């Protein structure tokens, strides 16, 4: 009986890349050849194993994470990135083993007076961890004078809206992105290609 | 940086011409090993293959890691989006991490008369 990433890959609304969503998959099939092979992604990108051989292994947990963020963002989706999105928002390991997947979502996530319901961090004191999530709205110190929870000079905001509008340009829509990881952990393997 | 660059964004032609497009595979360490086009009607979302086969041409330069689509005797239903995709696939290219493919941000192609 077959792994549920149709909750994930058509869910109605995505989360902000800066409040990543994260689906455990467990105990289940999953034909990753049909999604490979779909017409609809624009990024298709394995680490650490091969998109053709998914059908033929199994793994212990998948984590399918998931969020919206620009087109010119979707290589910051990577092992050993820097800028923004990797460092303040969403950040893989360097040993990572899954894919990446991302498409145009300019017909779902864009409107016309601009969606403020997606953001991203732009301002942190440190880089995340792999796999962290940061949800916090502290005003952020970016200069010696205090804040005191005042945005104001050189006191931040920290999130930044992507306001979608659909007359942007295709660098400036949105991408709906899932992240798959392949994990192999001491346990025996509940999740496999329908192949295994 | 690492990117399918496609051009042009757009074009308006009158039917009878043909119209190129070209992709090329910029800032990466990953080989082309295959390519791949579609189309998308003006007003459909479903992706079409385009195979290389009467009124196209599909070219690859591996070297130069750059692929074209020539489309001949344009007609007013050749009009809408086409976006190309390039494969790495060997992924044994020493810095090259990924196997998958990455494809352009697409051609919107207005066809006149
Ligand atoms: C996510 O959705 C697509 C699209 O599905 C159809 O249209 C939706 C709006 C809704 O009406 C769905 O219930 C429809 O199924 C899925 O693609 C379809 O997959 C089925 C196999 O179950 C296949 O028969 C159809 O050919 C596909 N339809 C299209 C338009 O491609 C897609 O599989 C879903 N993704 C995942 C990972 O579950």
């Amino acid at each position: 009986n077959l792994c549920p990433f149709g909750e994930v890959f058509n869910a109605t609304r995505f989360a902000s890349v800066y409040a990543w969503n994260r689906k455990r998959i467990s105990n289940c099939v999953a034909d990753y050849s049909v999604l490979y092979n779909s017409a609809s992604f624009s990024t298709f990108k394995c680490y650490g194993v091969s998109p053709t051989k998914l059908n033929d292994l199994c793994f212990t947990n998948v984590y399918a994470d998931s969020f919206v963020i620009r087109g010119d963002e979707v290589r910051q989706i990577a092992p050993g990135q820097t800028g923004k999105i990797a460092d303040y928002n969403y950040k893989l390991p360097d040993d990572f083993t899954g894919c990446v997947i991302a498409w145009n979502s300019n017909n779902l996530d864009s409107k016309v007076g601009g969606n403020y319901n997606y953001l991203y961090r732009l301002f942190r004191k440190s880089n995340l961890k792999p796999f962290e999530r940061d949800i916090s709205t502290e005003i952020y110190q970016a200069g010696s004078t205090p804040c005191n929870g005042v945005e104001g000079f050189n006191c931040y905001f920290p999130l930044q809206s992507y306001g979608f509008q659909p007359t942007y340009g295709v660098g400036y829509q949105p991408y709906r992105v899932v992240v798959l990881s392949f994990e192999l952990l001491h346990a025996p393997a509940t999740v496999c290609g329908p192949a295994a | 940086a690492e990117r399918v660059e496609q051009t042009p964004t757009t074009t308006t032609k009158e039917a009878g011409e043909s119209l190129t497009i070209n992709c090329v595979l910029r800032d990466s360490p990953c080989s082309l090993d295959s390519t791949f086009w579609y189309f998308t009607k003006k007003g459909a979302t479903k992706k079409e293959n385009l195979s290389n086969g009467g009124r196209y041409a599909e070219t690859v330069n591996k070297a130069s890691k750059s692929f074209s689509l020539q489309i001949s005797d344009l007609r007013v239903e050749d009009s809408g989006t086409y976006h190309c995709r390039a494969y790495s696939t060997t992924g044994d290219e020493r810095d090259c991490r990924w196997q998958g493919y990455i494809e352009g941000y697409g051609t919107i192609v207005t066809v006149k008369s």
